[PDB]
């Protein structure tokens, strides 16, 4: 049971490190967008 | 009539129109193009120098030269009367039985106000579905919130239609105030098929029970903001029925699982950040505002139940939608794959359901006074045989405790009798006879959870669904 | 000197607000940012170009407008003001009294940061200390001159052990065969985040011991602004340097709770928009928590020393 | 005993005016340094 | 039995503050008479120098009302404007180009911010 | 005051122009309806408005008007018996305004303004008045309001008005500088209310209950946590603490519980009468509800609002208890509202600040001094509710870090019928050492060495449980089958406890010691019996168990007599009988 | 550049049992040695400097402690070379940027380190290159590539991280220098996961 548990934690918190990354990645490029589409019109 | 020309932008479910200050935030918008083709969109944002549409369908054949955007609606608002009943609609309040358009008593805001914390009161009073398991041991109490969490194979279908058929009040059991108040079902479809459309609608049709129930039905390829819509128009209906006329409304929703795929993908059309999981941020708050629109009022008769129905996608209860439903609700009611494979019709299984409410609404002066005992021991005794059917696997049946011969025989039984009651519809009392009968087998002295009152009242008696519990 | 006030606030958002004209900023000056009302409150610069600079408020920016705010710069290096009088006084952790006596006269001012030590001016520690738990004297021996932190949980008794250490501990000359009888350690203790509690249990401990005499204490508590969170530390150690490298004392550094310290920096981070880490916090935490923890030691030619025993707790072990 | 500590406290009354009496010698020196140095 | 060690030196600690209290009182009263008496003309004139060598694009001169005898010819001497504010009394104040950068040159000021170092250099003469 | 207009809508967001001269998280009034928002974010002549209610209908042009104040509650008499929203708004008034539901833009006071009040001066013209002194006294459902100066008002007194019966916007003191005091002023929730000193923790929050009270204890102004199992009676145990509490005055917050869960605390507190003069306890109570489909940000808010009112109620120099009913819920809300923001995630979706939101709102709980001279102490029980009971959630985990006590409850000892069901294991505190002086002045000598005897006795019974669960208790030698009865008999008689009963819901500390000195004298004696040689069916026969089971249930005023009759019963009977 | 590179086919003596006799490195090889902290990169890499037949050591401290640089000046003057017999701090070279030291050094010091033991091949000489650790290096670029505002690719990383590390491995063999000499150089890496 130990090892187990031990494998879901591990598998968890890389599945949620993968998710921030592609959240910040999709952040910096929207915002990359819209500074284009609007501060340098 | 002013209508706006000058689109400047048109890319995937969105536009952009000038000079359109006079449009309100949230407005229901047509738009005409050069072929005459009418389309319908909700403005999502409105700013001095345009505003930004969402269309509710394809935009195939617009373009920026000839398209035109008219007002319809400053708020989406729709017209409700004590007529509704025994029709059907497409979503948005347009009717799909091609019968005559209703005539208003008045027209009310979707978006329904909260209600007042200190204006709400305790549930009283059960709701009898004419399902043993749920009756018996995880009763439905008026005002309750109590989803069904189902797979994705199993007839969640089918039993919504049976308890949207079987369903009624019995003020019968109450012994004092014996008289009864209308009752009405509200039937919300989220997503469904052709198959699930022609299905539903003939079961409404074939026993009658379409004259008592309002239909609002949304098919898979309709645009995603009417499966959004839908729930709110359905509990609109439902509210002013029960708070304005005094009838006691069912409501069952379908598929919640769809109506949160509808939310996430108009949320990625806004551009809004994903919260956990792909989900809005605000998902919780938006399940809330539907949830949370059930109950009885002081001072009113009238009362609002639902029974959301939802299937979980990897058969996870981790997932975020059952989490906050859970979170929300005050129970669930679990399908058994096993049971359904099995055989078993319907496969609800008791172990891992639960109803909250279950205690204030069952009784003396509420139901038959042995309710919760009986439901108790129920519990305990097929949780006690379930395990000794594994066990009996390895040391073989005939090292068994004598005991646990009647625990298994039991346990059988009761799969077989109390459960799998097929089509039929059984009253509260017919229910409790079937489960006293079960619980007969078991030795007098082993029902630990039961007043000895009770037992010699009531114990030994052979299998009455044979006899149909006459 | 004579102040210079920039009334050119552009934007305010969160903990940042830009100065519009504002060219003569040096980056990393404190600055003062005055309100309406009056009040007061610290500030820092961390981008400074042409057309805008960049301030990160120390406390929550309530109560600005763009109208009636001025900024005004105080230095261009953040500097703290350092005496032996420092000694039995107690600080709220940006360099602040509150034990109600006046404040001290500097003797020197000094950049918070520090300064790396050349490694060629090091030497290599050799003192024993005797903590007087087996433990750590037998199979975890500390040295003088190590930083030595302590790894604990929600429950455990780390402050406790903490307490023993600095109430225990000693040199033992004869062994060594120095034969010079020594002075005690001085304590420089650094809070942050701390509750009321852990507070009175340190500060009757040390009470009781009678080493407030010579004891430095800052002190940032649970509900003091978050951002002050990040200065405590390094006021600490350029105390502690100054008194070690100067006057020849032995200082023992204490550091309470380093995850806040890290949490307050993922919190800055986070505003910042910089490149996350492997769990959300900053992606240079490693150089940041180096510029802290490399600051202990022993320098070539002094007599001096600094010991550092930071506590942290796992979080969920 | 608590005589020593009211020693102790004679001894701090003392010194309370001891160091007061040794400043008010120079002060109006340190006033003329002050103000040299903060008048331009 | 520290304590009696400790409340010397509490005793001792607030009696030098309490003397560099009045210290700094004696400067800032004697430094208050300088409008009064025939001083001003040349230290708000310095003064005044200091703050637009500091700010060069400066546009406007705001300063005491009392000083117009002399900063009538002084504003002209660098080509600035020149206005008056009451509440400004004992300093000296240049406004940018736009405005928006202002530079401050009261004596109180220069006490307030030297005050330190000359707290750190009074000791050395008092004790 | 600053007024602008719309130029853009979206969503709950607005964003404003020629609003040059707003304040940061100022209280804003959007469009004609006077819709309430918080400005967020300053640009230029621009400011972000984050609309609290529903925007829909709205156009751009419409007038925003600021009120140049920061969300702020109003402190006065009046607040006691009443249940207020997340953002302080009367529940009643609002019904009895628009019916049974809550439309958007109603505006109605906190304090009712036309009731009048008894007030009796205390200070005299000419006296120097300084931030919370007292002013006067107003009687309100028995007890003493004393009106409080506000923190920093400072000045002296020119005028005061008689004796007399009065409203709340009555003027009754002027200051020389033409201030005004009336009977309630106004603090922003997020400022903490300034103390002269905050006093460590000496004294026991006395709850009431034998487990919570000997064996995880909790002090004056400290602070705990319990988790919030379905069916494990965490509602009546919470109702027992605000019944038979120390504290004086109790707040309850809601903080976006479910519909039916509000409705059922709605109910059942006006039935309450607590103990001291056996009237409604609603006359002590301050309820803030909150339901999961309110807005937002009165979710947000409704734990700040709560807190500030307990501090209120700690300077006049009481004792306050506060419970809030679920943080999780309001860690959600948080959530919610960063997710709003477009700020990044931390860990599990919450914002990264979130611990020193939790902290910053722990630390207000406290024992002080007041700046009036008296003293007070406000009491946070916070209960926490992770997902699936998993301990290693990121609110739980923060919780953990800064609390003093943790009360686990569990549904397994509900559902074997032992109450309170809190297990005594994963269970701790913090306080016990502090304390221990308290105890052995107040209670007796020899008080924590009988509370460890109980503790080791209770470690010793867990501590075989696999032999027994592999064998069984009757295949046991006498030692063990002793020492496993002995911890059935604590179990069963010193644990125990029933809030329904008269005498058994509350005990004293002096009865929890008599306990454990019957136990340990009886566990004892049985030792020696069996040294001396016996077999422990015989012992388990004998009359004291009887008389130990029955010393529940006994006043208070009759347990010294009944204790020294049980223990010369305890002495004789190991002599009589083997 | 160099004439030609040949394969190697000689060991390198490391002086510790397991290494030189399980997982053995030639003398032109490479070796990356791994691990959490306190496992022993800096002991064995140190071990590595004091005993093996190379004639010149090269040490880089990238981003590490100043006192694992400080015990080196102090105590190696005080050994013996194994070869020659002379002190053994004659045979070394230090090049140190501890942790507090300037972010950007970090990748500036590989460089050094690795160009100097370049030149020492080139005279003809067998040369050892310790890199204390490559994961502070890679932290100094996504630290330069976060002020640039590019796009991460994996963890923050810029995604030129894998090219940087293989041109910095490349140096390394045993090579025939221009001079008509033979020589080569030994990179062994230690890395921070
Ligand atoms: N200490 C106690 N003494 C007497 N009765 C108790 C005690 N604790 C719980 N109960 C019983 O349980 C009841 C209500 O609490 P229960 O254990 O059913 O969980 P709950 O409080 O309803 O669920 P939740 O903890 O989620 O609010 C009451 O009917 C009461 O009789
Ligand atoms: N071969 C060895 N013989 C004896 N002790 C060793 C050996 N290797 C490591 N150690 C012990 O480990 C500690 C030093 O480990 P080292 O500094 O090599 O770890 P590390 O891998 O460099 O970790 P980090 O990179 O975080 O510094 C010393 O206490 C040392 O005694
Ligand atoms: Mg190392």
């Amino acid at each position: 049971i130990p090892g187990i548990r031990a494998q879901i934690r591990f598998i968890q918190q890389v599945l949620e490190q993968r998710e921030r990354e592609d959240t910040f990645r999709l952040k910096r490029i929207k915002g990359k967008i819209e500074a284009r589409e609007a501060e340098e019109e | 009539k002013k209508e706006y020309t000058g689109i400047t932008y048109i890319s995937g479910p969105l536009l952009f129109v000038e000079n359109a200050k006079d449009l309100a935030y949230g407005a229901i918008v047509d738009i005409k193009d050069g072929t005459g083709r009418v389309r319908g969109g909700q403005v999502i944002e409105v700013s001095e120098e345009y505003a930004v549409i969402q269309v509710f369908e394809e935009t195939t054949g617009l373009d920026l030269a000839t398209t035109s955007v008219s007002l319809v609606e400053d708020v989406a608002r729709l017209g409700v009367s004590k007529e509704m009943l025994g029709r059907r609609f497409n979503g948005i309040g347009k009717p799909i039985d091609g019968l005559p358009p209703i005539t208003p008593e008045k027209r009310l805001p979707i978006t329904g106000l909260p209600l007042n914390p200190v204006a709400r009161r305790k549930p009283e009073q059960f709701i009898q579905t004419g399902i043993s398991t749920i009756d018996v041991m995880n009763t439905l109490v008026r005002g309750q919130k109590l989803p069904i969490f189902s797979g994705s194979g199993l007839p969640a279908n089918e039993i919504a239609a049976q308890i949207a058929r079987q369903a009624t009040v019995r003020p019968d059991l109450s012994g004092e105030g014996e008289k009864e108040e209308p009752f009405a079902v509200v039937f919300a479809a989220m997503g469904i098929t052709q198959r699930e459309l022609s299905y539903f609608i003939q079961e409404f049709e074939r026993t009658g029970a379409l004259s008592r129930s309002v239909l609002f039905l949304n098919k898979a390829d309709d645009p995603t903001i009417e499966r959004i819509l839908t729930p709110r128009m359905a509990l609109t209906v439902a509210e002013y029925l029960a708070f304005e006329h005094d009838y006691h409304v069912l409501v069952i929703l379908t598929d919640m699982t769809n109506y949160c795929e509808a939310l996430r993908e108009i949320g990625a059309a806004r551009e809004e950040i994903p919260g956990r999981r792909g989900y809005p941020g605000y998902m919780y708050t938006d399940l809330a505002t539907i949830y949370e629109r059930a109950g009885v009022v002081e001072g009113k008769k009238g009362s609002v139940t639902q029974i959301p129905i939802l299937s979980m996608p990897d058969d996870d209860r981790t997932h975020p939608i059952p989490d906050l439903t859970g979170y929300i609700t005050e129970g669930q009611i679990q399908l058994s794959r096993e049971l359904h494979r099995k055989g078993i019709y319907p496969p609800i299984d008791p172990l891992p359901s639960l109803s909250r409410l279950m205690n204030n609404g069952v009784g003396k002066g509420k139901t038959r006074e042995d309710h919760k005992q009986v439901s108790d021991q129920l519990y305990s005794a097929y949780a006690n045989g379930v395990d000794i059917r594994k066990l009996v696997a390895i040391i073989g049946e005939d090292a068994l405790t004598e005991n646990d011969r009647r625990y298994l025989q039991f346990a059988d039984a009761f799969e077989r009798f109390f459960i799998n009651q097929g089509q039929q519809n059984r009253s509260i009392e017919e229910s409790l006879q079937i489960a006293w009968a079960l619980l007969s087998m078991l030795p007098q002295g082993e029902l630990k959870r039961i007043s000895k009152d009770h037992i010699g009242k009531y114990y030994g008696q052979k299998l009455e669904e044979i006899w149909g519990a006459p | 000197l004579l102040k210079k006030e920039y009334t050119g606030i552009t934007y305010i958002s969160g903990p940042l607000l830009f100065v519009e004209n504002a060219k003569d900023l040096a980056y990393g000056a404190i600055v003062d940012i005055k309100d309406g009302t009056g009040r007061v409150r610290g500030g820092q610069v961390i981008e400074v170009s042409e057309e805008y600079a960049v301030i990160q408020v120390f406390e929550e920016t309530t109560g600005l407008d763009l109208a009636t705010t001025s900024v005004s710069l105080v230095e261009d290096v953040a500097r703290l003001g350092v005496s032996k009088e420092m000694l039995g006084r107690r600080f709220n952790g940006i360099g602040k009294p509150i034990d109600g006596l006046p404040p001290i006269t500097p003797e020197k001012r000094l950049p918070i940061t520090g300064l790396p030590l050349n490694p060629v001016a090091r030497r290599k520690p050799e003192q024993f200390i005797q903590t007087g738990i087996s433990t750590i004297d037998v199979m975890n021996t500390l040295v003088r001159g190590q930083k030595l932190p302590i790894f604990s949980g929600s429950g455990l008794p780390a402050n406790e052990i903490a307490a023993q250490i600095a109430r225990q501990a000693t040199v033992r000359p004869d062994l060594s065969g120095e034969g010079e009888k020594e002075e005690p350690f001085a304590v420089v203790f650094a809070a942050m985040g701390i509750t009321q509690r852990e507070l009175s249990y340190f500060i009757q401990e040390f009470e009781r011991t009678g080493a407030l005499s010579r004891s430095v204490l800052f002190l940032n508590k649970a509900d003091d602004p978050t951002i002050e969170r990040i200065l405590t530390p390094r006021m600490a150690l350029t105390v502690a340097e100054y008194l070690a490298f100067e006057h020849d004392y032995h200082v023992l550094v204490i550091l309470t709770d380093m995850t806040n310290y890290c949490e307050a920096l993922r919190e800055i981070g986070a505003a910042r928009e910089e490149i996350p880490g492997r769990r959300g916090y900053p992606g240079y935490m490693y150089t940041d928590l180096a510029t802290i923890y490399e600051r202990a030691g022993v320098v070539e030619g002094k007599k001096g020393s600094v010991t550092q025993i930071p506590i942290l707790s796992m979080p969920d072990d | 005993t608590e005589a020593l500590l009211a020693r102790y406290r004679e001894r701090a009354e003392a010194e309370a005016k001891a160091v007061r009496e040794k400043a008010m010698a120079r002060l109006d020196e340190a006033v003329a340094l002050v103000l040299k140095e903060v008048l331009p | 039995e520290s304590a009696g060690e400790l409340l010397v030196a509490t005793a001792r600690t607030q009696a030098r503050g309490e003397v560099l209290e009045e210290v700094r009182r004696r400067v800032r009263e004697a430094l208050e008479a300088l409008p009064q008496k025939p001083e001003w003309p040349e230290v708000v004139r310095k003064l005044a120098l200091e703050a637009l060598e500091a700010l060069p694009g400066a546009k406007a001169l705001v300063a005491n009302p009392e000083d117009l005898p002399h900063l009538e010819a002084l504003a002209r001497e660098r080509g600035v404007e020149l206005q008056a504010e009451p509440a400004l009394r004992l300093g000296v104040r240049a406004v940018g180009a736009e405005g928006k950068t202002q530079v401050e040159n009261s004596l109180l000021a220069r006490l307030d911010r030297a005050w330190d170092a000359l707290s750190s250099k009074v000791a050395q003469a008092l004790w | 005051m600053i007024q602008g207009v719309i130029q853009k809508i979206a969503g709950p967001a607005v964003i404003a122009k020629g609003m040059l001269g707003a304040r940061m998280y100022d209280i804003c009034k959007v469009g004609e309806e006077g819709l309430v928002g918080e400005i967020i974010r300053l640009d230029g002549d621009t400011a972000f408005v984050q609309v609290y209610e529903d925007t829909s209908g709205l156009k751009v042009g419409e007038p925003v008007v600021s009120t140049g104040l920061p969300l702020a509650v109003e402190l006065g008499p009046g607040m006691l018996n009443g249940i207020y929203d997340g953002i302080q708004r009367p529940l009643e008034r609002i019904r009895e305004k628009t019916g049974i539901y809550i439309t958007r833009g109603v505006v109605v006071h906190a304090l009712d303004r036309e009731k009048k009040w008894a007030w009796t001066p205390m200070v005299k013209p000419g006296d120097e008045v300084r931030g919370g002194m007292v002013l006067g006294t107003v009687p309100e459902f028995g007890f003493t309001h004393k009106i409080l100066v506000p923190p920093d008002v400072r000045g002296r007194v020119k005028e005061v008005k008689p004796a007399g019966e009065y409203t709340v916007e009555e003027p009754v003191v002027v200051l020389e500088d033409g201030t005004e005091l009336k009977m309630y002023h106004t603090w922003p929730v997020r400022r903490a209310r300034p103390v002269q000193r905050k006093l460590d923790p000496n004294t026991p929050f006395l709850t009431g209950m034998r487990i919570l009270d000997v064996l995880f204890p909790v002090a004056m102004g400290g602070t705990a946590a319990i988790p919030g199992p379905f069916g494990a009676g965490k509602s009546v145990t919470q109702q027992s603490l605000a019944k038979w509490s120390n504290a004086d005055v109790v707040v309850y917050v809601g903080c976006g519980e479910r519909g039916n869960e509000m409705t059922d605390v709605l109910v059942e507190f006006p039935e309450l009468t607590d103990p001291k003069t056996g009237g409604p306890l609603m006359h002590r109570t301050v309820l803030i509800a909150n339901t999961s489909n309110m807005p937002v940000a009165a979710r947000e808010a409704s734990i700040y609002v709560g807190v500030t009112i307990a501090e209120y109620f700690r300077d006049q120099g009481f004792s306050v208890a506060l419970m809030a009913d679920s943080t999780s819920r309001w860690a959600e809300a948080l959530r919610e509202i960063s997710s709003r923001l477009e700020e990044m995630p931390a860990e599990e979706g919450y914002p990264p600040y979130l611990a020193a939101r939790l902290a910053a709102f722990y630390e207000r709980a406290g024992k002080v001094i007041t700046l009036g001279g008296e003293e007070g102490a406000v009491t946070i029980v916070g209960a926490v509710s992770p997902p699936g009971g998993d301990m290693s959630e990121p609110v739980t985990q923060s919780t953990l870090r800064i609390v003093g006590a943790f009360w686990r409850l569990d549904a397994s000892l509900a559902f074997r019928r032992h109450f309170p069901a809190i297990n005594w294991n994963g269970s701790y505190s913090l306080f016990t050492s502090a304390l221990d002086p308290w105890y052995r002045e107040n209670v007796a000598e020899d008080y924590p060495e009988l509370r460890d005897a109980i503790s080791e006795l209770l470690q010793r019974e867990a501590g075989l449980q696999e032999i027994v669960q592999l064998v069984g208790p009757d295949a046991l030698q006498d030692a063990e089958r002793l020492v496993i009865e002995v911890g059935r008999i604590i179990r069963e008689d010193f644990l125990q406890q029933n809030a329904y009963h008269e005498v058994d819901a509350y005990c004293s500390m002096k009865k929890a010691y008599g306990i454990m000195k019957m136990i340990l004298a009886f566990y004892k004696e049985a030792e020696a019996a069996i040294k001396r040689g016996v077999s422990i069916d015989e012992i388990l026969q004998l009359p004291v168990l009887e008389r130990i089971g029955r010393a529940r249930y006994v006043s208070e005023e009759e347990f010294p007599a009944y204790f020294e009759e049980a223990m010369k019963e305890i002495q004789g009977a190991f002599k009589a009988l083997a």
